[PDB]
């Protein structure tokens, strides 16, 4: 407009706050020992 | 075998070959030479 720039401000809701969220727990790995070596058999449900 | 007085006898020693390896898996009409583990050595994430 051109009459008057009668301006003001209003609040944005839905801000980004902290919180606790639930994450998957991967399938358990199989740890076969060996002399100065660990061996891991892994079977992911999802990209891990 | 015997037809009209003849006696026919076939074999042996057809080169003693087989494709069928010692361990076979059958699925949907298809046959595979997999090294399947015995009953009680099957591990998770594997056939057995």
């Amino acid at each position: 407009a051109a009459g008057a720039t009668l301006k003001g401000k209003l609040h944005v809701p839905f801000l980004l706050a902290d919180g606790k969220c639930t994450v998957p727990l991967a399938p358990e790995p199989m740890i076969t020992f060996g002399f100065r070596s660990v061996s891991l058999k892994l079977h992911p449900k999802n990209p891990t | 075998v015997n037809f009209n007085g003849v006696k026919i006898t076939a074999g042996p020693l057809s080169t003693a070959w087989t494709p069928f390896d010692r361990k076979i898996v059958q699925y949907a009409g298809e046959i595979y030479n997999y090294d399947f583990p015995e009953y009680g050595a099957g591990q998770p994430g594997a056939f057995g």
